[PDB]
């Protein structure tokens, strides 16, 4: 799912 | 617009065996890759569908344009985001020496005569990274047209930072070859130790590994 | 010197299961590169050890490029020196449609969008002979010298025939790796085909995959 | 040995 990359690029932090 | 100012700051914001020790640095170096790119002019813009593909497509062809440029004071190796350098006898000595010196013969080395700087290797990032060819992506003209905004503010770059040299900018874009070909290479070898089990394989570099 | 009129001269001098076909194809052209090689300025002056390095090195991009662009005004497929014709459907329905597609949306569409003319094709070639990167070249510097020359004459040629289009240079470069990438993939379909035994395999097309 | 490139490479005709 690409998860690492997907929750990496949304986060504005 | 793509000022080269941007993309340099997008540089600088982000600075055993020796395949495992090369395999944690990459992993290491993909999580500051994303924080790279989200710097990159127009990147964080796109579609987060085309943010991924760009990522998934570019980042061994990124990370290898990153150590290289990191090694051109190392003689005969590279200095790893880790902070350890690889010598090529531990290479061969690993069973890696042939691509291993691809690198140091093509990219290092090429680098070091030229006396690449970080504007360079940035514009160079942000080509890979702005790849019109990658596949699915929703709009290819998109990212064709900020390939292009970044070639056109290289050459300007060049063109005045460097103007004794007529030929560097066609020089810095030969580079792109042997990086595809070296980055294919890498992947080819990464891919085979994944198979193997032979070494440990982080999280984010496994999920590179996987299909789409 | 290296003058643009005579690599043009080189290309203008030169002119059932899909892959089968594309092998016995390959053959034939690579008599006919040689020929070509031959006329490129200064190639048969370099030391006959060099000579063979730099057509094993570049053969398969060399014959990729140019059946590449006799393909522009072919729809969704390639015309072969054979003068067959082969369509995607074709392609994909002998198992080998993604490399196939690949070559069609970056190399074909791309040569066909920009109208890339013949000498541009040329100078391309001539760039990818001169490949100052393949191992074991007696001295690298010489072909360096002579890949520059080629790129320098083609940016004269390009800032001269299209002075509308700034970038065109940059992007005609920026094919190579593409088609690096290709090749790449082209060479690792004719190794397997070669290791299966699924397709006959001419001489001079068997001989540039024997190892060095 | 690179039998057909070597005597195509060599030869003037
Ligand atoms: C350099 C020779 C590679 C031999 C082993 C193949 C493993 C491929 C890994 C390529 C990516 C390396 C990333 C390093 C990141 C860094 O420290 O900057
Ligand atoms: C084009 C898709 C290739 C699929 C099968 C892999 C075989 C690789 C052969 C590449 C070289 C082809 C040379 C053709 C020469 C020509 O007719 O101009
Ligand atoms: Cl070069
Ligand atoms: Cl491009």
């Amino acid at each position: 799912k690409h998860k690492i990359l997907h929750r990496l690029l949304q986060d504005s932090s | 617009e793509m000022p080269v100012d941007r993309i340099l700051e997008a540089e600088l914001a982000v600075e055993n065996d020796p395949v495992t020790n090369i395999c944690q640095a990459a992993d290491k170096q993909l999580f500051t890759l994303v924080e790279w790119a989200k710097r990159i002019p127009h990147f964080s813009s796109l579609p987060l569908d085309d943010q991924v593909i760009l990522l998934r497509a570019g980042w061994n062809e990124l990370l290898i344009a990153s150590f290289s440029h990191r090694s051109i004071d190392v003689r005969d190796g590279i200095l790893l985001a880790t902070g350890l350098h690889v010598h090529r006898n531990s290479a061969h000595s690993a069973g890696v020496g042939a691509i291993f010196d691809r690198v140091l013969t093509e990219l290092v080395s090429k680098m070091r005569d030229m006396r690449m700087d970080k504007t360079e290797l940035g514009c160079l990032r942000a080509i890979i990274l702005f790849n019109p060819d990658a596949k699915g992506l929703s709009n290819p003209s998109e990212v064709e047209v900020l390939r292009e905004k970044v070639y056109a503010s290289l050459e300007t770059y060049c063109k005045q930072k460097y103007p004794e040299q007529q030929g560097r900018f066609a020089k810095l874009l030969l580079r792109l070859p042997a990086l595809r070909s070296i980055g294919l290479k890498c992947l080819e070898h990464l891919f085979f130790f994944k198979l193997i089990g032979d070494t440990p394989i982080d999280t984010f570099l496994m999920e590179m590994l996987e299909a789409p």
